[PDB]
RNA sequence: GGCGCGUUAACAAAGCGGUUAUGUAGCGGAUUGCAAAUCCGUCUAGUCCGGUUCGACUCCGGAACGCGCCUCCA
RNA sequence: AAUGCUAAU
RNA sequence: CCGAGGGUAGGGCCCGUGACUGGGGCGAAGUCGUAACAAGGUAGCUGUACCGGAAGGUGCGGCUGGAU
RNA sequence: AGCGCCGGCCAACUCCGUGCCAGCAGCCGCGGUAAUACGGAGGGCGCGAGCGUUACCCGGAUUCACUGGGCGUAAAGGGC
RNA sequence: GCUAGUUGGUGGGGUAAUGGCCCACCAAGGCGACGACGGGUAGCCGGUCUGAGAGGAUGGCCGGCCACAGGGGCACUGAG
RNA sequence: CGAUCAACGGAUAAAAGUUACCCCGGGGAUAACAGGCUGAUCUCCCCCGAGCGUCCACAGCGGCGGGGAGGUUUGGCACCUCGAUGUCGGCUCGUCGCAUCCUGGGGCUGAAGAAGGUCCCAAGGGUUGGGCUGUUCGCCCAUUAAAGCGGCACGCGAGCUG
RNA sequence: CCUAAGGUAGCGAAAUUCCUUGUCGGGUAAGUUCCGACCUGCACGAAAAGCGUAACGACCGGAGCGCUGUCUCGGCGAGGG
RNA sequence: AAGUCUGGGCUAAGUGGUAAAGGAUGUGGCGCCGCGAAGACAGCCAGGAGGUGGCUUAGAAGCAGCCAUCCUUUAAAGAG
RNA sequence: GAGCUAGCCCUGGCCAGGGUGAAGCUGGGGUGAGACCCAGUGGAGGCCCGAACCGGUGGGGGAUGCAAACCCCUCGGAUGA
């Protein structure tokens, strides 16, 4: 949480070539904010457009307290301006989406052999007197989940025990790596949603030089200061509206 | 003498028409059920929109047997079918009507509501 | 497990005991209203450990990882 | 010879 | 004898539902290309045939709703 | 004494709030920081022990055309 | 495309009464694109609603007719 | 002088496969079954007491290490048997062990009661019927006091099956 | 990058799928087999033909009805030994 | 077949007559300290108190977790 | 050595009975003529059922046999390669 390093996933929403351009603006806004926080930033995944922006960028914020601050930026960010891709001078409302996630572990996976049962038995098929009398076939049972892996690939029980345990681990790993994905996926959808012009948490209106965070009603007019990285005023008003949201009862 | 695989007609209006005995609920390893005994059964044939449906696993008490039941008075009684009444885990019938005669042995064995609802007790 | 082959930069992939591989990308410029395409330029390298040699990405030995093949008579 | 131009009266 | 109806067997029509599958309509943004509208950069369209990630291309014949 | 309505159709308009949000909507459409179109208010228009809405029928629909329509290019001449 | 009491005949049963209504037999007919058969839906009319009319829609109350009386079949009694 | 006659005391100047269509002479000098030896692997039981258990090492647990037992598994070895010791599963018939699944008797409990956990004693008896697969094994259905685990040439083909 | 060129249509856990009793669906009270699908096809594929196909089969699967001493679970009887 | 032979000791487990870490008031023998009539060891008899907690904690206030463990009537009474 | 067995050559012989009902033909309908439809007749076929005959599918028996391949039940072909 609040103290762990954070990852920020900036995606382009409705807007096309200019959504990606606005995403580039939000990208520079957080790298420059991070410097004014001592936080350390490194890119993990970037997808540039030729017009200068990104359809997607992922970057970490390495700093003791990164999630505590960046976590308020999750949501859809709405820009209204006359885009550099516009040629009739019209104002286009476009969107970028910011996803803020705590830096996951990497925890290594090994088998708890106490929750595993190993059955040995005779194998099926050819072998003559050997296959008739030899406990070469192996089953490994993950006792909590119940999933089993069998192996009679070779003639040796020890080789079939080794190969069976490998496959069992690999499979329980994919099961663990997939529930972790389904948590990651739903969480991302709670923050980024569809990216529609609604769902907005903040507007960056270039005409009226305004930035409005419709979650708390805070509105400054230092749009150049915001886009350059001075996001501390907005966070605090959210931070203080956060504590006033913890007033019982 | 009812045992696993045995088919029984259903003497109630639950919608079940034919149940197949899968267990004789009578100790560890009873070979046979007679009148007044309970079985677990699969429902092999039912009429549409009944209480129970085909494929349900249900409980029932046997009410008629084709193997004659003998009585302490030295007599006996025998029915043309093997029939049962579907019950719940409290031994009460699940339908509201009981079709056909039933063995008086059911009274002695605490199936009174069934004895009540049967048109003839023999 | 045995035998064989391999690990080179952003990716793909070579030669070589001393020495800008190469393609595409990336980066600077040109052209274009802009973007591509194109044109002028340009750039990041050899898995770990130990040997040999004046000198090792290159040769030898091993480790890790990847690939291909074999594991048959019961 | 030579491809493309989202979305707000 | 006929007979309400009950039962047995085999048909017919209709509705709901089904792993999966097919395309269809829709969408203020995505990827690939650029087939059509100008001779749209190979005139287009067409029935049919064959082929190709995709629009499409090509053969045969037809039309002008084709330019100069 | 109440209820509907006051962008156009359609009779009845101003102020504030909101800022493509909240919402309106029968159609065409309103709303993205000066909204007669959203919400209130004042004022107005329509009816009145009622006023609106929803469902449905006929009408407007000469849009199944008897009255009373059409078919070269708009849907529509059958390949002969 | 439909049809075996199906269509007609003769003879009889039945009824208040005609009739394949029912029965025995004889003949091989009866019906259908002027829509038989099947499927869907509906009680029908005087009226009623709409409409310039034509038409459309509808059949609640009231009047007329029919049908049914928990679901089916049946006859008894009787002028019915 | 002409040799990777390098299988390097070098059979010819000159040479690869396959046999489940196979054959003969041999070998338990030598593999596959079973026994045996061994016990790495396997199964079970202890030692130590870090740590868990709100509290509290030891109700229930036991880091890192340590010592054993058994002789069901997988192996190692090649000792009887290759002038033959028939090899899986099922069926049938059992019988034994006890590291006990149930039933009987206990102690401790983080045992209120009920119901459990855990360890001790106990082998007298009991330990079901089905779906799948040749299956052993395992999973599943419905029950049960319970649906024990093992030895007997992985008990039993001059008893059957195949 | 490489090749002589990189498996098309159709089919596919298959007389072919090691992992495997894959997964989903169906059938069953319960289905390692069966049938219908999916497709990361260990290791289908087009005259050693590919995919289908009415009819046929003492061929090999799976299911149901009927009926049974196959079985619960055996009993008795006959004759030849 | 030849001693129920002699003398000294040990074992009570049929150990002998089948095994390890490790566990133990089994038994016997050596030691090496210590405390004792400055009355010891065991039991009993009391006293064992107090400022009362400090950090932590609504109480944990002598008898959770932390920090040290300050002093009196005295023969001792430890914030245990 | 082809008096077993395999193939072919020459010359003979055998295949109860029952069923299905092709073409053709004839008549009727249909048409411009036709195709074609219908009825009757007809009697085709590695057609159907089933003996002989030829086989040898499953099971049981037999296993120092009745038999160095048999016996019982059952089962395939039976105008045709
Ligand atoms: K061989
Ligand atoms: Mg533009
Ligand atoms: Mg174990
Ligand atoms: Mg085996
Ligand atoms: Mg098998
Ligand atoms: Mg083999
Ligand atoms: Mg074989
Ligand atoms: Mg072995
Ligand atoms: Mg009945
Ligand atoms: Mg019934
Ligand atoms: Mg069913
Ligand atoms: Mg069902
Ligand atoms: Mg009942
Ligand atoms: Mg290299
Ligand atoms: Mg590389
Ligand atoms: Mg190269
Ligand atoms: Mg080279
Ligand atoms: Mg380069
Ligand atoms: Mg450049
Ligand atoms: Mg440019
Ligand atoms: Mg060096
Ligand atoms: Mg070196
Ligand atoms: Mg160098
Ligand atoms: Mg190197
Ligand atoms: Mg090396
Ligand atoms: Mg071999
Ligand atoms: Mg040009
Ligand atoms: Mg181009
Ligand atoms: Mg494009
Ligand atoms: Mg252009
Ligand atoms: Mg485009
Ligand atoms: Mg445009
Ligand atoms: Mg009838
Ligand atoms: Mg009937
Ligand atoms: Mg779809
Ligand atoms: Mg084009
Ligand atoms: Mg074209
Ligand atoms: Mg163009
Ligand atoms: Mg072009
Ligand atoms: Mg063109
Ligand atoms: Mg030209
Ligand atoms: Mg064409
Ligand atoms: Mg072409
Ligand atoms: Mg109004
Ligand atoms: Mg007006
Ligand atoms: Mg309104
Ligand atoms: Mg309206
Ligand atoms: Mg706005
Ligand atoms: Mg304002
Ligand atoms: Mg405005
Ligand atoms: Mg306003
Ligand atoms: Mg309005
Ligand atoms: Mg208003
Ligand atoms: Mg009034
Ligand atoms: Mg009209
Ligand atoms: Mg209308
Ligand atoms: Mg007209
Ligand atoms: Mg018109
Ligand atoms: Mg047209
Ligand atoms: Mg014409
Ligand atoms: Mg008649
Ligand atoms: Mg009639
Ligand atoms: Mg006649
Ligand atoms: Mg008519
Ligand atoms: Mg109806
Ligand atoms: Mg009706
Ligand atoms: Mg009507
Ligand atoms: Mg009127
Ligand atoms: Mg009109
Ligand atoms: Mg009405
Ligand atoms: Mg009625
Ligand atoms: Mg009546
Ligand atoms: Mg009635
Ligand atoms: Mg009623
Ligand atoms: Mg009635
Ligand atoms: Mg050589
Ligand atoms: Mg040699
Ligand atoms: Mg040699
Ligand atoms: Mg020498
Ligand atoms: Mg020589
Ligand atoms: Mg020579
Ligand atoms: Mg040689
Ligand atoms: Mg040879
Ligand atoms: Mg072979
Ligand atoms: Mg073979
Ligand atoms: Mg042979
Ligand atoms: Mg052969
Ligand atoms: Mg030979
Ligand atoms: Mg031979
Ligand atoms: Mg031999
Ligand atoms: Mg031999
Ligand atoms: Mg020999
Ligand atoms: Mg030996
Ligand atoms: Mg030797
Ligand atoms: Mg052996
Ligand atoms: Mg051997
Ligand atoms: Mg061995
Ligand atoms: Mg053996
Ligand atoms: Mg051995
Ligand atoms: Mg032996
Ligand atoms: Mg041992
Ligand atoms: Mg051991
Ligand atoms: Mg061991
Ligand atoms: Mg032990
Ligand atoms: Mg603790
Ligand atoms: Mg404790
Ligand atoms: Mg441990
Ligand atoms: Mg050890
Ligand atoms: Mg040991
Ligand atoms: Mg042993
Ligand atoms: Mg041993
Ligand atoms: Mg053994
Ligand atoms: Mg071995
Ligand atoms: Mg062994
Ligand atoms: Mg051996
Ligand atoms: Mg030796
Ligand atoms: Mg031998
Ligand atoms: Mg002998
Ligand atoms: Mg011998
Ligand atoms: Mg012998
Ligand atoms: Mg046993
Ligand atoms: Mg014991
Ligand atoms: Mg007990
Ligand atoms: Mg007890
Ligand atoms: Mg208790
Ligand atoms: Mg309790
Ligand atoms: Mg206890
Ligand atoms: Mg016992
Ligand atoms: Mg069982
Ligand atoms: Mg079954
Ligand atoms: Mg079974
Ligand atoms: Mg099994
Ligand atoms: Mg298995
Ligand atoms: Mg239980
Ligand atoms: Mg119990
Ligand atoms: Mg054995
Ligand atoms: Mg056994
Ligand atoms: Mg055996
Ligand atoms: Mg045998
Ligand atoms: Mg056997
Ligand atoms: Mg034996
Ligand atoms: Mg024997
Ligand atoms: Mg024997
Ligand atoms: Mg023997
Ligand atoms: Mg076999
Ligand atoms: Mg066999
Ligand atoms: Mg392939
Ligand atoms: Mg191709
Ligand atoms: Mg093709
Ligand atoms: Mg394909
Ligand atoms: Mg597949
Ligand atoms: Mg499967
Ligand atoms: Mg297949
Ligand atoms: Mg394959
Ligand atoms: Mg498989
Ligand atoms: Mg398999
Ligand atoms: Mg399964
Ligand atoms: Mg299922
Ligand atoms: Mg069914
Ligand atoms: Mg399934
Ligand atoms: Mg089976
Ligand atoms: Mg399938
Ligand atoms: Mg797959
Ligand atoms: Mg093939
Ligand atoms: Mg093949
Ligand atoms: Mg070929
Ligand atoms: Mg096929
Ligand atoms: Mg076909
Ligand atoms: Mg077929
Ligand atoms: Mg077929
Ligand atoms: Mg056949
Ligand atoms: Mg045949
Ligand atoms: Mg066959
Ligand atoms: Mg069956
Ligand atoms: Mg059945
Ligand atoms: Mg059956
Ligand atoms: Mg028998
Ligand atoms: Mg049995
Ligand atoms: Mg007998
Ligand atoms: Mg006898
Ligand atoms: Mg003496
Ligand atoms: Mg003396
Ligand atoms: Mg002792
Ligand atoms: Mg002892
Ligand atoms: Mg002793
Ligand atoms: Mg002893
Ligand atoms: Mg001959
Ligand atoms: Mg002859
Ligand atoms: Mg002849
Ligand atoms: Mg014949
Ligand atoms: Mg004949
Ligand atoms: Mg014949
Ligand atoms: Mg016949
Ligand atoms: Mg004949
Ligand atoms: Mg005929
Ligand atoms: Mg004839
Ligand atoms: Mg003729
Ligand atoms: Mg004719
Ligand atoms: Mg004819
Ligand atoms: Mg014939
Ligand atoms: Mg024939
Ligand atoms: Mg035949
Ligand atoms: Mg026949
Ligand atoms: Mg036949
Ligand atoms: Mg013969
Ligand atoms: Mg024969
Ligand atoms: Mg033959
Ligand atoms: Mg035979
Ligand atoms: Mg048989
Ligand atoms: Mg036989
Ligand atoms: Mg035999
Ligand atoms: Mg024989
Ligand atoms: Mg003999
Ligand atoms: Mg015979
Ligand atoms: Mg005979
Ligand atoms: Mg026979
Ligand atoms: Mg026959
Ligand atoms: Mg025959
Ligand atoms: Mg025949
Ligand atoms: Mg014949
Ligand atoms: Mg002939």
């Amino acid at each position: 949480m609040d103290e762990r390093d954070a990852i920020v996933e900036i995606r382009a929403g409705t807007g096309g070539e200019e959504a990606a351009l606005f995403a580039r603006d939000l990208f520079n806004m957080y790298l420059r904010f991070a410097e004014e926080m001592g936080f350390e930033t490194e890119v993990l995944d970037s997808h540039p457009t030729d017009l200068g922006g990104f359809s997607k960028v992922v970057f970490e914020v390495r700093g003791p307290g990164a999630y505590g601050t960046f976590k308020y930026e999750s949501g859809v960010h709405r820009v209204q301006r006359v885009p550099v891709t516009e040629t009739q001078g019209r104002i286009h409302t476009s969107t970028a989406t910011v996803a803020v996630l705590p830096k996951a572990e990497e925890e290594d996976f090994a088998l708890n052999m106490d929750e595993i049962r190993i059955d040995v038995m005779r194998a099926s098929g050819p072998g003559g007197q050997g296959v008739n009398t030899t406990d070469s076939a192996v089953r490994v049972v993950h006792l909590p989940t119940g999933i089993m892996v069998t192996c009679q690939d070779s003639r040796s029980q020890i080789k079939n025990r080794e190969k069976a345990l490998m496959i069992l681990r690999s499979r329980l790993l994919e099961m663990k790596r997939a529930e972790e994905a389904e948590r990651l996926r739903k969480t991302r959808l709670a923050q980024i949603g569809t990216g529609e012009r609604s769902e907005k948490i903040r507007t960056y209106n270039f005409p009226q030089s305004r930035v409005t965070d419709h979650r708390i009603g805070f509105t400054t007019h230092d749009l150049e200061g915001v886009l350059s990285g001075h996001l501390t005023p907005i966070l605090e008003a959210l931070k203080r509206a956060d504590q006033e949201r913890q007033l019982a009862a | 003498m009812i045992q696993p695989q045995t088919y029984l007609e259903v003497a109630d209006n639950t919608g079940a028409r034919k149940i197949m005995c899968i267990r004789v609920l009578k100790g560890s390893n009873a070979k046979y059920a007679t009148v007044g005994d309970v079985i677990v059964a699969s429902v092999k044939e039912a009429i549409p929109r009944g209480a129970v449906k085909e494929g349900d696993v249900v409980k029932a008490v046997v009410v008629r047997t084709k193997k004659e039941i003998k009585r302490p008075d030295g007599s006996a009684i025998r029915f043309d079918d093997n029939a049962a009444v579907i019950i719940n885990n409290q031994l009460e019938p699940r339908g509201t009507r009981v079709f056909g005669p039933v063995a008086r042995e059911l009274r002695e064995k605490g199936f009174m509501k069934i004895v009540s609802l049967a048109p003839e007790v023999l």
